[PDB]
């Protein structure tokens, strides 16, 4: 079963235990001397962190544990940072696709791929802020999939 | 006692018989290309399997098929 | 060669032809990037800074009361309008026209000048001259406007106090 | 002398690139620690 | 008789970015462009081979010159930054007050990603990572005191790496040496021996004597590093040294008189260890600078250059001629003056052989002060210079190959040395094939019969101290005679060069510095292990440098080069029969003989050297007699060394040496992902290869540059180099947190 | 005796330099110009020049006013003391960020030019008042001479100043005055 941390003993008591940790170094030094700062930094660190935990639903370790179902309440979890990395590739993705379309029309395409050309790459890489819609039309176009290409014996 | 196979698609560039270390290949008169010549494998009783020959081939796929069968001392390159 | 230079060379993608022409350009960004899209660039960051300096010059003296009082801060003011909803629909109708001005043609490898010059997107209900000296007008005001923004909203990051309401009895740092 | 082209090569474009990439993600995770689940 | 002149070429090279835009331009066939991956990877591996680009002897030995400049200058900016970071990100000063207690540490790690834990409780008030590179030692016995010293001679090192990049740049673009130059052997060698090596050793003498002397005499009677006086103040004021040192009372006139006994107070030749410190006593450190000094200055002066007085080389030579060698060395003075890679064999090899030296006197004889206490630092510092003499010995048999398979000339060896031995190579092969056979016999072979007499219960019948029993008595011997060496064959000795062999034990801080190493049956059986795998891996390198040319399988080796990768699946197979295969297979045979030699030297040390003592004498080791009875058998390697030492890089979680715990696991990885690349062959990658391709195809996204797999030679070598790396990386791990975690 | 050139040293072979704007003096014993590029050095000399003139004048300026609303607890202008608390409080840091903005976004492309053959070494065509004339002719060539001399002068000077101040503990003014 799962249960919010904040609300599990498990999570207030790794929360403590890492504060005893810190303390334990950070009473070997001295209040105004170089460190016993860099170890209180830690520990307000340590709580905002276990503060921000909170919200997150975890067992009888007290982990976090992410809920990857889809449900909508756990959006945040796994949802939305899932679409944000696929724009992120899908942008890279499509901009170095555009890149080598446009490369393969010159005169030596092979210098291009060693030498990038700086211009035009930067010219198709702040482009395609919204490959989402350049998918579309190229695929509509029929310009995205290729009909035949490089078979061995038996295709 | 590899079995040394030249196809039609030779070009008579000779880089086989060239590039040969047992002397099995060879140079005979052929009407197939302007170069009037192809390689052949009379000598394949010295033939080790090296593939030398199959390296040299300029065609698109190898003209020249080294096949490895029975192996003998020949083949198997032994001075002993 | 450059006007505002005259130790470094006019680069050779700007022309004095184009509105605003001084020929500064030290690091030469005219170069590897296409002279119009740059252009474009400048004339809309300038247009939308202008109206984001009106916003910040206009927002001390609140006249809106349906949405009554606001943080009056740039940082607390989006926060509040973005959890408001009123964030997510200004963002929309502004992409709309930007679709709608470029015809389409959004992306940097799409745009192109044919038949108009940077920054003759339509948008010219009173039909007023358009000639290079309201042109050039146009861009230096948006300089000038591109300055004033990011003073003002630095000025509201470090000290918290509206433009105007700083501008009297100035207090150093 | 065209360094130029050669600041354009791929090892020097690259390491450029990666390393623009590499200060993002760490500025951001000094300024923002910790984050988790967005 | 000839003129030892300098000739060169000015504006031989001119200085632009031309050729930076033109990738593989020193190469006629990698500046075509790539047409494939292969080439990108081709690009590197010509990049240093300056006997490929040009066919001309002049052009290489400018390319060598420089470039030699700028590793120079790589090593002074290394240099400038370790101390730089002595000065700046180090508890120097803090440990000189207090060596013993505070932990040596020079990094401290950013707060970033939770990564501040590294930052270990060092002391002296920063917290950072210990180094166990010697860099705090090496520096107390400089005589640094202040972190000022050390910003100075950072700067200094900076301004010198910015000398080595003019010179490297001017030596190949303003002024270029002919090849008349670098062809003076006799003068090279004449002024490394009298002036890099000679000069060299002397300057640091009078330093020593000038600085180090006094300096440390000072800090171990007691006194405060900010207390003692400036460097240049025992140089102004010769007061001082006159009281710390009766001798400088006499000044220099004692030198010029032959009265040099008069210099007992700073040229002493004690021979132990320093009680205080537990390091070798300075004073006969400059002593022992002194008489290098000048005996390398005398012998600088044996070959002849631009005088008649002196010797030639190739007369030398030639003279060394005898009934079983027809033509002796006949040839060999050409060989050394128109091929780099013979002389670059020779150099490797030498340099790795006095690595290896360098570390076992090192830990015998601990040269710094508070070298030995510091337990993390002899271990790091034997097992480095440990590995880097290895691979240098490794580089050296390849390079032999390498001259073998490109630069040799018949005519040159005709009935000498060289060739008289490529006549034989059967015999040399066979003979020493049949001495590494018998030799992993008598080794492993009693390790084994141990592991099977114990599982068994029958340890009356094993081969220990209780049971059968193998003692070193020569090496015993050796040992006896070197602890009556100090009264009966070193009259002036007042006492043992090491106290490994001998004497009385030494304890500084509470920690053994030096105890007499005993050697047991154990130590036997360890011994005859690393001769057997040192004798293997040199079969392996000398049979790849005698075949390199030719062998009764492949008659014209030479014709297909030193790196290829096979003649094909003919004769047999003929895979990996090439000279470089050779040396791919010796890089694993050296690191399992280096491995087995430094798990020897941690596991020996910690249980028999490295340990604490307390009140009255008592003397506790790490681990204590263990491996007396635990090393004679594999599964004792296995329980005792590699599974009870690695608990302490297992657990490292959680603290400051975390860090370690992870590498031990990225290394595995890396280990292990070598495999994929040793067990595996191009033709199935380029077939997977062939299927990607067909997919990007499908979607108008191939690369005009055709994907291509690794290369036969070069998958051998990406899967040599990662076997090396994870295993090295392993084992630096598991050594490090082993030795920082205890003692 | 001597060779068969001369240079004002009298004993030395002329370098490649010949009779430039204040260079009459083909001041190079030790070859610099003859491995490093001509206008590269003299960009650095100019620039040196006119840092090292400003630094003058800013030090004896200094000790007469500091404009009362800046501590300057410290009456010594070249010490560390004063350095470090202008820089905590923001004013050098201040000018490092728009010295170094002058430097990147002009002073870089101003000595590439200048290295490629194009722009005359320490020329940014400042000359707001008539002061120079025409450039390349009479009162030019002589004034940038007189620049030079000037520059060379206040670097020798800047030396002096902040090695006596550093031994003295005294200012400029005050060790003038006294001792
Ligand atoms: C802080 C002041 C500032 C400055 C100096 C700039 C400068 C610039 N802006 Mg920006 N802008 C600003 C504030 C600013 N902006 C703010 C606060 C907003 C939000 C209201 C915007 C919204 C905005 C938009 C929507 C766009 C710009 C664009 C541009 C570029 C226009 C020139 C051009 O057309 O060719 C380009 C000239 C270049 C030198 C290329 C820039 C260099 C790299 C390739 C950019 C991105 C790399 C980065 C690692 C990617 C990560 C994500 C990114 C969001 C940080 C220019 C470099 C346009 C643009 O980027 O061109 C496509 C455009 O898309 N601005
Ligand atoms: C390359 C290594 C090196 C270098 C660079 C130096 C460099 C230096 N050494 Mg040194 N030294 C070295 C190695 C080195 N040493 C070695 C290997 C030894 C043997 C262990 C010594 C032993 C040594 C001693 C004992 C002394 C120096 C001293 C010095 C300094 C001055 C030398 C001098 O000219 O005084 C010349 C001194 C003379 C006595 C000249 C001899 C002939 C005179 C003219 C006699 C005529 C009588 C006349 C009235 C003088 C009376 C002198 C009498 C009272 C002593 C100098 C910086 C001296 C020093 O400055 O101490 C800090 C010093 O006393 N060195
Ligand atoms: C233009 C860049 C590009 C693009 C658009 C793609 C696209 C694709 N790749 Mg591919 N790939 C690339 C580069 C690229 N790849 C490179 C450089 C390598 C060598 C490491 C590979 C090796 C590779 C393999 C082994 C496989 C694919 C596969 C695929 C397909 C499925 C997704 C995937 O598994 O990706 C995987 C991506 C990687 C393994 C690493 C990508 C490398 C970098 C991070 C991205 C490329 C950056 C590029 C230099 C940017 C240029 C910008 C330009 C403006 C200058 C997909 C259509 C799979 C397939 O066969 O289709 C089903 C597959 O198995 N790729
Ligand atoms: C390469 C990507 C990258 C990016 C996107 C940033 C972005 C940012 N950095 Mg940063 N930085 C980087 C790399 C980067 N940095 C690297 C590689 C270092 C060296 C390890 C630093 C060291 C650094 C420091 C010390 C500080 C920042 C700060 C900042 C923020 C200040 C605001 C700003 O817009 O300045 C934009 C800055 C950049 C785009 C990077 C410029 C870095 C230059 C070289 C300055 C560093 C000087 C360094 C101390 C000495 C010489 C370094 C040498 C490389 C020349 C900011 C958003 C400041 C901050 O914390 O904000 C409160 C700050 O104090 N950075
Ligand atoms: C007493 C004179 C002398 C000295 C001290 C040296 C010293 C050195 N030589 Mg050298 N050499 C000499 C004479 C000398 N040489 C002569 C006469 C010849 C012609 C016969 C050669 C030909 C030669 C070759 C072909 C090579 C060397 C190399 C080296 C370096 C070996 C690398 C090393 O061990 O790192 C130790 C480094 C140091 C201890 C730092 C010390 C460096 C300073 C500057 C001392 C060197 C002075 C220099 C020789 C002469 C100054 C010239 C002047 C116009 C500035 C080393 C610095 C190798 C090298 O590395 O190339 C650069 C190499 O390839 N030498
Ligand atoms: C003073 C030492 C020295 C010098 C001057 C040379 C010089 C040379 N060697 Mg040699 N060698 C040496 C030592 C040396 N070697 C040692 C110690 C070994 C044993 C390892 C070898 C084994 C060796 C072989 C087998 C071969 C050479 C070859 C060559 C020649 C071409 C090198 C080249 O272009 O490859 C380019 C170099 C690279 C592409 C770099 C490879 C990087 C490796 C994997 C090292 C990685 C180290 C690093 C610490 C890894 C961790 C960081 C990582 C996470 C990024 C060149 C003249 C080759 C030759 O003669 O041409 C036919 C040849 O085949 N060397
Ligand atoms: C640790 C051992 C190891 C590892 C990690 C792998 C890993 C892999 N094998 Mg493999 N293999 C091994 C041993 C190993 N093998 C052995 C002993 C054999 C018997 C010979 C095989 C034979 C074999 C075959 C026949 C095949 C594979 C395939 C694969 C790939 C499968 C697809 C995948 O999971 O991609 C995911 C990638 C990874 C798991 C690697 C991790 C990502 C890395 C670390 C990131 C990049 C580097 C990073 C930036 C750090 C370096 C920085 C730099 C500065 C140094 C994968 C990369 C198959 C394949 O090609 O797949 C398409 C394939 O057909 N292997
Ligand atoms: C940053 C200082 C600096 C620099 C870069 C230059 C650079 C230049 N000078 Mg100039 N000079 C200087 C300072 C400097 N000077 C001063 C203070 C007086 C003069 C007087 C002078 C005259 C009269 C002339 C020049 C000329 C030149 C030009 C050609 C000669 C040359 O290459 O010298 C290069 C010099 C350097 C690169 C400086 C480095 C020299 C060393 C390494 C620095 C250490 C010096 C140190 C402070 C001395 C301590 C002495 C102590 C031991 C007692 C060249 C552009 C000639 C010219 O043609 O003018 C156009 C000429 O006629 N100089
Ligand atoms: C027998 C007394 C030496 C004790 C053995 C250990 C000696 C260490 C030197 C190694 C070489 C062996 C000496 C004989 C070698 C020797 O010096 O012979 C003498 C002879 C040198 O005399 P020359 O008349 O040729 O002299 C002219 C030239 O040397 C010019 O300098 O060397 C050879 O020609 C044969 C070389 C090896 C012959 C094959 C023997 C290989 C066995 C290697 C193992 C040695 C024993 C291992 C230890 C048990
Ligand atoms: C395009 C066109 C039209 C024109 C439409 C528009 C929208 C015209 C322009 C509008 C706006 C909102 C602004 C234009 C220029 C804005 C400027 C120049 C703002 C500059 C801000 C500055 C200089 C900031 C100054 C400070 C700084 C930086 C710090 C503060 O602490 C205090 C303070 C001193 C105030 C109409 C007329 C509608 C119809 C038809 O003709 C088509
Ligand atoms: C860096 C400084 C301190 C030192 C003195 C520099 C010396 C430079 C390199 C110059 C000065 C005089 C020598 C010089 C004399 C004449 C020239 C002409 C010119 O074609 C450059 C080479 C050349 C042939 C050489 C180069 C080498 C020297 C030694």
């Amino acid at each position: 079963v799962l249960t919010p941390c904040q609300q599990s003993e498990a999570f207030h008591k790794r929360e403590i235990n890492e504060v005893r940790t810190l303390e334990n170094r950070q009473a070997n030094y001295e209040a105004n001397s170089p460190s016993y700062l860099a170890l209180q930094s830690q520990i307000d660190q340590v709580h905002k962190r276990f503060d921000k935990y909170g919200t997150l639903l975890c067992g009888q370790d007290g982990l976090p544990h992410l809920i990857t179902d889809g449900d909508w309440r756990h959006a945040r979890e796994f949802t939305i940072p899932a679409l944000l990395f696929l724009y992120i590739t899908g942008w890279i993705g499509w901009v170095g696709r555009s890149y080598l379309k446009y490369t393969k029309e010159t005169k030596n395409p092979t210098e291009q791929e060693i030498i990038l050309d700086v211009p035009m790459a930067l010219k198709y890489m702040l482009s395609g802020f919204l490959w989402p819609l350049s998918a579309w039309q190229e695929y509509r176009s029929g310009q995205l999939l290729a009909k035949e290409d490089e078979i061995t014996v038996s295709p | 006692a590899h079995t040394v196979k030249i196809y039609d698609n030779c070009i008579g560039c000779t880089q086989c018989v060239r590039a040969c270390p047992l002397d099995v290949l060879e140079m005979v008169p052929w009407d197939g290309c302007k170069a009037g010549q192809m390689a052949s494998a009379p000598r394949t009783e010295d033939c080790v399997g090296c593939k030398r020959c199959e390296t040299a081939c300029p065609t698109d796929f190898l003209s020249i098929r080294v096949y490895l069968g029975g192996e003998t001392t020949r083949s198997m390159g032994l001075a002993y | 060669q450059s006007p505002a230079l005259p130790f470094l060379s006019k680069p050779p993608n700007l022309s004095p032809d184009m509105p605003g022409y001084r020929g500064f350009d030290p690091l030469r960004f005219s170069d590897a990037f296409d002279v119009n899209w740059l252009q474009e660039g400048e004339i809309k960051n300038g247009r939308v800074a202008m109206l984001a300096c009106l916003h910040f010059f206009v927002t001390e003296f609140y006249q809106f009361p349906f949405f009554a009082g606001a943080p009056k801060l740039a940082g607390p003011a989006h926060d509040y309008f973005v959890k408001s909803g009123a964030m997510i629909q200004i963002l929309a109708f502004i992409g709309f026209l930007e679709f709608l001005l470029h015809r389409g043609k959004v992306l940097y490898s799409d745009m192109e000048w044919k038949g108009r010059k940077p920054g003759e997107l339509g948008f010219n209900p009173l039909n007023l001259p358009n000639d290079k000296a309201m042109r050039d007008r146009e861009v230096n005001n948006g300089r000038l406007a591109m300055l004033g923004f990011a003073g003002i909203i630095h000025g509201e990051f470090l000290n918290g106090k509206m433009p105007f309401e700083q501008i009297t009895n100035f207090q150093p740092l | 002398m065209n360094l130029k082209k050669y600041l354009s090569t791929a090892p020097v474009v690259a390491t450029l690139w990666l390393f623009l990439t590499a200060g993002i993600l760490i500025e951001l995770n000094r300024f923002f620690p910790d984050s988790l689940f967005y | 008789e000839k003129q030892v002149k300098v000739v060169v070429d000015r504006d031989v090279v001119p200085t632009s970015f031309e050729k930076w835009a033109k990738p593989g331009h020193f190469s006629r066939s990698l500046a075509k462009g790539p047409k494939t991956t292969t080439w990108i990877w081709n690009l590197h591996a010509d990049a240093h081979d300056f006997d490929s680009h040009t066919s001309s002897l002049e052009e290489v030995s400018r390319k060598i010159f420089s470039a030699h400049f700028g590793q120079l200058a790589i090593i002074f900016i290394w240099l400038s930054g370790m101390y730089f970071h002595g000065a700046r990100f180090s508890n120097y000063v803090a440990w000189l007050s207090n060596p013993t207690g505070i932990k040596p540490s020079a990094q401290v790690v950013w707060p970033i990603v939770g990564q501040q834990i590294l930052n270990a409780d060092v002391g002296g008030g920063m917290q950072g990572i210990q180094i166990t590179s010697g860099l705090f030692q090496l520096w107390r016995a400089s005589g640094i005191v202040n972190e000022l010293q050390l910003y100075v001679t950072a700067l200094g090192g900076l301004g010198m790496a910015g000398l080595m990049i003019f010179a490297g740049w001017f030596h190949y673009h303003k002024a270029a040496p002919k090849l008349e130059w670098f062809q003076n052997v006799e003068s090279m060698l004449n002024h490394h021996l009298a002036g890099l090596l000679g000069l060299g050793s002397l300057s640091w003498a009078g330093h020593q004597i000038h600085v180090s002397l006094p300096i440390n005499k000072l800090l171990d009677a007691g006194v405060a590093p900010s207390s003692i006086p400036l460097p240049h103040e025992f140089i102004l004021n010769r007061n001082l040294m006159a009281e710390l040192y009766p001798s400088f009372q006499q000044g220099l006139v004692p030198f010029f008189t032959l009265n040099w006994k008069q210099y007992s107070d700073i040229l002493t030749f004690k021979g132990g260890l320093s009680p205080v410190t537990g390091g070798l006593w300075l004073t006969d450190v400059a002593h022992h600078h002194l008489a290098i000094a000048v005996l390398f200055l005398v012998a600088g002066h044996m070959y002849r250059t631009n005088w008649g007085i002196g010797h030639s080389i190739k007369q030398i030579l030639e003279a060394h001629k005898g009934p079983l060698t027809g033509e002796g060395h006949k040839g060999l003075y050409e060989i050394l003056t128109t091929s780099w890679h013979a002389n670059l064999a020779i150099n490797l090899a030498m340099l790795g052989s006095l690595s290896i030296i360098v570390a076992h006197h090192m830990y015998a004889m601990p040269p710094y002060p508070y070298l030995a206490t510091d337990y993390p630092t002899q271990l790091s510092l034997f097992t480095h210079h440990m590995w880097i003499g290895g691979f240098c010995i490794v580089g050296a048999g390849a390079h032999a190959a390498i001259y073998m398979v490109r630069d040799y000339s018949p005519t040159v060896n005709f009935n000498n040395v060289l060739d008289r031995m490529i006549r034989h190579r059967d015999a040399i092969i066979s003979h020493l094939n049949w001495v590494c056979i018998f030799l992993g016999m008598h080794s492993f072979g009693l390790y084994i019969h141990n592991d099977t007499m114990r599982a068994l219960g029958r340890a009356q019948d094993m081969f220990s101290d209780t049971a059968i029993q193998l003692q070193p008595v020569f090496a015993q011997w050796i040992q006896q005679i070197h602890t009556l060496a100090p009264g009966n064959t070193a009259v002036n000795a007042l006492a043992t060069a090491s106290y490994a062999f001998g004497a009385d034990t030494v304890t500084v801080g509470s920690k053994i510095a030096m105890m007499p190493i005993k050697l047991g049956t154990a130590d036997f059986m360890v011994h005859h292990i690393h001769a057997f795998t040192i004798h293997v891996t040199t079969l392996i390198l000398l049979k790849g440098v005698l075949y390199a040319r030719n062998s009764r399988l492949i008659p014209d080796k030479a014709n297909l080069g030193f790196r290829f990768p096979c003649d094909g699946p003919g004769r047999g197979g003929t895979c990996q029969v090439s000279a470089w295969d050779h040396v791919f297979l010796g890089l694993f045979w050296m690191y399992n003989a280096l491995s087995i030699v430094i798990f020897h030297f941690s596991w020996k040390m910690q249980s028999d050297v490295w340990g604490t003592v307390t009140s009255n004498g008592a003397i506790s080791h790490i681990t204590g007699g263990n491996f007396a009875q635990s090393a004679i058998t594999i599964n004792g390697w296995l329980r005792d060394f590699l599974w009870a030492q690695a608990s302490q890089v297992i657990q490292s979680y959680g603290s400051s040496l975390s860090a370690y715990g992870l590498m031990f696991l990225g290394a595995h990885f890396v280990w292990a992902f070598s495999l994929m690349f040793l067990f595996s062959g191009r033709g199935y990658w380029q077939e997977l290869i062939e299927s990607i391709v067909w997919a990007h195809n499908k979607l108008k996204v191939a690369p005009a540059i055709a994907p291509r797999a690794l290369s036969i030679t070069q998958g051998r070598a990406v899967g040599v180099a990662h076997y090396l790396l994870g295993g090295i990386a392993t084992t630096w791990a598991f050594f490090l947190a082993r030795i920082i975690a205890v003692g | 005796g001597a060779t068969m050139p001369s240079m004002p040293f009298l004993k030395r072979p002329s370098k490649l330099d010949g009779s430039l704007p204040g260079g009459e003096g083909c001041f190079d014993p030790l070859g610099f110009t003859e491995v490093f590029s001509l206008e590269w050095l003299r960009e650095a000399e100019i620039k040196h020049c006119r840092v090292a003139m400003l630094a003058v004048l800013g030090v004896i300026a200094q000790e007469f006013g500091t404009f009362d609303f800046y501590n300057a607890k410290s009456k010594l202008q070249l010490s560390p003391d004063l350095h470090n608390q202008f820089v905590q409080n923001g004013a050098l840091q201040q000018i490092l960020l728009f010295v170094c903005a002058w430097e990147f976004i002009v002073g870089l492309p101003a000595l590439i030019e200048s290295v490629n053959g194009n722009r005359e070494p320490g020329y940014f065509g400042f000359d707001p008042l008539k002061l120079g004339g025409t450039v390349g002719s009479a009162q030019w060539k002589r004034m940038q001479a007189g620049e030079l001399r000037n520059g060379r002068l206040a670097m020798i000077a800047f030396g002096g100043f902040f090695h006596q101040q550093l031994l003295t503990k005294q200012g400029i003014i005050e060790q003038l005055a006294h001792f």
